[PDB]
């Protein structure tokens, strides 16, 4: 059983602009096997009704995935994403960066 | 269009 | 949708036969002939690919699917090709065969010595019945015979005597009436024939 | 230019429940525009471009049936090869398939493929001929003898040369607006002190189809790949793409280093200098 | 060597009640198919199954036929309730992919399938075997038997053949269609020849008991039946014969 971990990426749809309505993004690739957990966060707080593409995988086998939900940034909320899967201990938390 | 009607087993 | 012609086509032994159908759907991809004896189930004959020709023995299949048009040629015909034929069809998307509604083919037996004969037969049992058996006429010397009346009379039927080297055609008659007998029992066209006392 | 179409189909075994999960999706280029997941309610092929959802029901009946009969196979291949390798019931597993056909810009065909691996590594796959295989252990060699008893390279061969190449001309017409039009870059140069001695430059492509794209940093002209990050290909969520590529510098030789970009939706190649 | 097992053979029902039919597919084959054949003359697909999945059912009447495969060894089709239309051959037939395609698949003999709008209609049918002639035996030296099938429907009879104990098919000719005895008749009773030819000598040794058997299929016993007649039951019906040289 070879394992892959995730990389992630953790970006907006649009260029971030406060007040501005836009649909973060946490994508999720590289891994294997397929069995994945994916939270956006919002200060900490699952964010809910969040959705995702249909799952598929690259030359290497490895699989890929997009979670995304529309949010309107500010100058003070933290955004980020958490994943799971069986080869992390815990979950990866990837804050957003705007400039990432 | 996908391959049919079927594939066959491994 | 599928055509075929239904026949019956009757053909004499040593005859090249020719079935066909034509369809209007272009997804169809694969073409196969089936033959069916009287009362049985049907037995695959050959099979076909796309486009091309396939020569087995006897038989050759044919399909341009440009006409739409597909075709099963048998050479030599024998008694034992008598028989029903149908086509079918099949695309990629499912194992579900599409049928023609299938062509009739008799292959008359050739005969040797004819030596035509109508025949009285008495009833085994504890009773005094009778039956009409016409029997040795040629292939093609048929009976076109739906007679009422009330005298029925068989469409004929070929007899292999295996153990000899013995092929026959016959017919047969009954009637409740003792007013009926033999010799009159044919309206249809006859060869002048036997009969005795 | 040359243009593809590919399946993708995902079993995965679920001990402990009645079915293994089964996803399958297609793709035009860089485009999805179906899918099927056994776990959702519908039991249907499902549409996810605007261009196929004109077909009509025959098309749609026919790939839910040819699709719910892969789940099938895969249902049995995923319980054979737990016995190959003599594995146990208890574990899950996985089974993959990839394949389709490409063609070049005349839209001839151009080449044909089918993989297959288990636990995400190689396990059979059909050669480049389209006649033969290559087997990655005795076990595929197993399903190798098998697949060549059967035939299974002439079915294929048929369907890669003929079907999946026709199909996908036909689908590169309907939806034209959306498959064959390109989106050039748009494109911008951020600026982070990252130290006292050293700043990053950071090159960005947005909002761009198809996904092909080369992003390089020359220095006074000179290609140059030393403390460079090239992020991953990401989709926008749209059916546009995004990427960056980035270098650390040192403070005050920013204007010396130059960002090229390569898009075939860019008439010429883009230079970009941190402006100020 | 089993093929595929079709039961039953024969059914002969009154129109309302459930009809069964069951198919038993070649051990190892995964892939079954029911077709049905009326004389309107050819096959059609009514629905097949792979895995005990069905499949395609395109071809299944929207109402009163239900398909079901319970084990990989074991399909049926059932008809709740049973119409005169419904009469018709019923074929299964099993393969694997393989065999699929080059299009090989691999038939049962079939069920046949009579639902009558009325079980009064129903009558066994009386049998005669006819001596040669001395004509015949003079002028070719060969014998013929014929044997009469008369009044019988529905339309499920088989004729066989038997001397001294052990069926024959050397010499045996038997119309492949039944005559109908008044054709202007829609549900017209039917009858049948056959007919056994012999060497003379053959004919003329006393030892030589030639006998013609019929099978008809009719009502069973869970049938009811009211008529001052003798209920129309499945049975077989024979007569016989005795060489001579007399």
């Amino acid at each position: 059983m070879i394992q892959r971990t995730p990389k992630i990426q953790v970006y907006s749809r649009h260029p971030a602009e406060n007040g501005k309505s836009n649909f973060l993004n946490c994508y999720v690739s590289g891994f294997h096997p397929s069995d994945i957990e994916v939270d956006l966060l919002k200060n900490g707080e699952r964010i809910e009704k969040v959705e995702h593409s249909d799952l598929s995988f690259s030359k290497d086998w490895s699989f890929y995935l997009l979670y995304y939900t529309e949010f309107t940034p500010t100058e003070k909320d933290e955004y980020a994403c958490r994943v799971n899967h069986v080869t992390l201990s815990q979950p990866k938390i990837v804050k957003w960066d705007r400039d990432m | 269009m996908v391959w049919g009607p079927d594939p066959l087993y491994v | 949708e599928v055509e075929q012609d239904p026949g019956p086509l009757s053909v004499p032994e040593g005859a090249i036969v020719s079935l066909n159908c034509t369809y209007s759907n272009s997804a169809f991809q694969y073409f196969m002939w089936y033959r069916q004896y009287s009362r049985k189930g049907p037995e695959l004959l050959m099979y076909t690919y796309s486009s091309g020709n396939k020569e087995d023995g006897r038989f050759t299949a044919q399909v341009d699917k440009s006409s739409k048009y597909i075709s099963l040629f048998i050479r030599d015909s024998q008694p034992s090709d008598s028989a029903t034929y149908l086509c079918a069809m099949r695309g990629d998307s499912s194992y579900k065969l599409i049928f023609g509604s299938g062509t009739r083919l008799l292959v008359r037996p050739d005969i040797q010595n004819p030596d035509p004969a109508v025949y009285q037969l008495r009833d085994s049992k504890s009773s005094d019945k009778s039956v009409c058996l016409f029997t040795d006429f040629d292939s093609q010397t048929n009976v076109s015979q739906s007679k009422d009346s009330d005298v029925y009379i068989t469409d004929k039927c070929v007899l292999d005597m295996r153990s000899m080297d013995f092929k026959s055609n016959s017919a047969v008659a009954w009637s409740n009436k003792s007013d009926f007998a033999c010799a009159n029992a044919f309206n249809n066209s006859i060869i002048p024939e036997d009969t005795f006392f | 230019g040359s243009h593809s179409m590919r399946y993708f189909f995902t079993s995965v075994s679920r001990p402990g429940r009645g079915e293994p999960r089964f996803i399958a999706v297609g793709y035009v280029d860089d485009t999805q525009f179906v899918r099927f997941d056994s776990d959702a309610a519908s039991q249907r092929m499902e549409p996810r471009a605007p261009w196929i959802e004109q077909e009509g029901p025959e098309y749609w009946d026919g790939e839910t049936r040819k699709v719910k009969a892969h789940s099938q196979t895969h249902r049995v291949d995923l319980g054979t090869l737990r016995g190959y390798y003599n594995q146990s019931e208890a574990g899950s597993h996985t089974v993959q398939r990839m394949y389709g056909c490409d063609v070049g810009s005349d839209w001839r065909f151009l080449r044909g493929y089918h993989q297959y691996a288990y636990d995400g590594k190689d396990y059979i796959a059909l050669k480049e001929d389209l006649r033969s295989w290559t087997a990655a252990d005795m076990a595929a060699q197993t399903t190798k003898h098998k697949w060549e008893a059967a035939h299974v390279a002439e079915q294929l061969r048929a369907y890669l040369e003929g079907t999946c190449v026709e199909w996908l001309r036909r689908y590169l017409e309907n939806g034209k607006e959306t498959l064959q039009r390109t989106d050039a870059p748009k494109t911008h140069m951020t600026h982070h002190a990252v130290s006292d001695h050293e700043a990053t430059l950071r090159c960005w492509a947005l909002s761009f189809y198809p996904a092909e794209i080369t992003l390089t940093w020359q220095r006074d002209g000179e290609d140059q790949t030393q403390d460079t990050e090239l992020v991953e290909t990401r989709p926008a969520g749209d059916g546009t793409f995004q990427k960056w590529a980035a270098v650390v510098v040192p403070s005050g030789q920013e204007q010396r280093y130059t960002c090229h970009v390569q898009h075939e939706g860019l008439p010429k190649p883009l230079t970009l200098r941190w402006e100020p | 060597d089993a093929g595929v097992i079709q039961s039953p053979r024969h059914e002969v029902t009154e129109m309302g009640q459930q009809v069964t039919l069951r198919c038993k597919p070649i051990s190892g084959h995964d892939y079954l198919f029911w077709y049905r054949q009326t004389m309107m003359r050819g096959l059609e697909l009514l629905i097949y199954f792979n895995n005990n999945v069905p499949i395609d059912d395109s071809g299944m009447p929207e109402d009163r036929f239900s398909a079901k495969m319970p084990n990989a060894s074991f399909s049926t089709l059932k008809i709740q309730p049973s119409e005169p239309r419904d009469s018709a051959v019923y074929f299964c037939a099993s393969s694997l992919w393989e065999k699929l395609a080059k299009n090989i698949q691999y038939f049962g003999a079939g069920t046949r399938l009579s639902v009558l709008e009325d079980l009064k209609n129903v009558f066994p049918p009386e049998v005669a075997v006819f001596e040669p002639s001395e004509a015949e035996i003079s002028h070719t030296q060969k014998a013929t038997l014929v044997c009469l099938a008369t009044g019988f429907y529905p339309d499920h009879v088989e004729l066989s053949w038997w001397v001294n104990g052990k069926e024959v098919h050397s010499g045996v000719c038997t119309d492949p269609q039944p005559l109908k005895e008044q054709p202007a008749l829609n549900d017209s009773r039917y009858a049948l020849s056959s007919r056994l030819r012999v060497s003379a000598t053959f004919w003329q040794d006393p030892r030589n008991h030639f006998r013609c058997q019929v099978q008809f299929y009719g009502l069973s016993e869970n049938d009811e039946w009211t008529q001052d007649r003798a209920k129309p039951v499945t049975q077989i019906v024979s007569a016989e014969a005795w060489g001579r040289a007399d």
